């Protein structure tokens, strides 16, 4: 499912800006 | 047509009144922009309580003003670290913007000052924490709940764009919830005052507009793209474009394809298809009708824009607040000392601060 794909992306936490 | 006489005249009058409001707001902003306030407090006016947030920028601490007892959020930047990270201009600009703007959903800079080692921005303390936490905890927001927040961002961007400010840093991590449940926008390091186009690759992968990814010159329409991302994530619980790695995210963003949860209303999908429009000639917020295409969209038909601006709408969610100084909506961080050297560091660089 899309939700499962989101969990699997590893990007569920706070996301940094590109410059970081 | 879609409106009879009464509704059409009411809408027209409302849209004219916005113009009048924004004209006055620009005059007020330009006065403060051109003569910024400086040096309105000092460090020993405050007791440092707890770190609320951290980053490469430095940290933000909850502080208490000794005389008044009022709590504030104090952003502390190490002048030498800012220089090393090539962030002098961004740091000066952030403070200059913050002391010049005035809007109910933009955090207020109550004091600022510097010492031999550090720069300090003392902002109002917004005790509800980041939208991000609430979103991840609750899972997703109902469409009315998402709309209440979205309406505040629409008005805030309407205000900022009228000042020729592009925001460029929209995401749930960067939106705080205040004690009445309303939004506060705090971070302005990536904001830029430009009338036309600009070219810097900056932002967060999931929220980047295609024209940024594609290394084009771009304009304030990237903020309306990012609003579409935010509304989608608030209502779905996950963003429209995600993947293991940013390069894969960018591929999806530029592809022109987006998919929606089955629980999204048709009105919401229509709005999002018009905000998440890769073709700049077709993106809402970038057309002849400007912000009106968004504000007059069916998904916002129940939104009383003036009532939102006046903060007379009952928020759908009030964060827990066990009294002033309460930090339960923030994370726990390791507490470092605040060292102030006997020797001024990077003086010339930060004259304007
Ligand atoms: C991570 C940093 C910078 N990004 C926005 C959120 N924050 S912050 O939560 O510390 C944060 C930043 C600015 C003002 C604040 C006011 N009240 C509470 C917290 C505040």
């Amino acid at each position: 499912t899309t939700y499962a794909d989101f969990i699997a992306s590893g990007r569920t936490g706070r996301r940094n800006a590109i410059h970081d | 047509g879609h409106m009879g006489n009464a509704a059409a005249a009411k809408k027209g009058s409302e849209q004219e009144s916005v113009k009048e409001f924004l004209a006055k707001a620009k005059e007020e902003f330009l006065k403060k922009w051109e003569s910024p306030s400086q040096n309105t407090a000092q460090l020993d006016h405050f007791d440092r309580i707890k770190t609320l947030g951290t980053g490469s920028f430095g940290r933000v601490m909850l502080v208490k003003h000794k005389e008044t007892g009022n709590h504030y959020a104090m952003k502390i930047l190490d002048k030498q670290k800012v220089v090393k990270l090539k962030q002098i201009e961004h740091t000066l600009n952030e403070k200059r913007i913050l002391q010049a703007v005035n809007f109910p959903f933009l955090v207020k800079l109550e004091f600022s000052f510097k010492d031999n080692s550090n720069l300090y921005m003392v902002m109002e303390y917004v005790p509800g924490g980041e939208m991000f936490s609430h979103l991840r905890r609750i899972g997703r927001f109902s469409e009315p709940h998402a709309r209440f927040y979205a309406a505040q961002i629409v008005l805030t961007f309407e205000y900022l764009h009228s000042l020729d400010l592009i925001y460029r840093d929209l995401k749930p991590e960067n939106l705080l919830i205040d004690q009445q449940g309303y939004i506060q926008v705090t971070d302005f390091g990536f904001a830029k005052r430009v009338k036309g186009r600009t070219w810097t690759l900056c932002g967060t992968p999931e929220y980047l507009a295609p024209e940024i990814i594609l290394s084009k010159g771009y304009n304030k329409a990237v903020d309306w793209w990012a609003l579409g991302v935010l509304i989608y994530e608030m209502a779905a619980g996950y963003p429209p474009f995600f993947a293991d790695q940013p390069i894969q995210i960018y591929e999806k963003i530029v592809s022109g394809k987006v998919r929606f949860p089955s629980h999204f209303s048709s009105d919401l999908k229509d709005l999002l298809r018009n905000l998440l429009q890769v073709d700049l000639t077709k993106r809402f917020g970038n057309l002849k009708n400007g912000v009106n295409d968004i504000k007059n969209h069916k998904w916002f038909a129940t939104t009383d824009w003036i009532a939102i601006y006046q903060r007379k709408v009952e928020a759908p969610f009030i964060p827990k607040f066990k009294g002033p100084g309460d930090t339960s909506n923030f994370d726990d961080y390791e507490e470092e000392e605040i060292r102030v050297s006997i020797n001024e560091k990077c003086g010339k660089e930060f004259t304007e601060f």
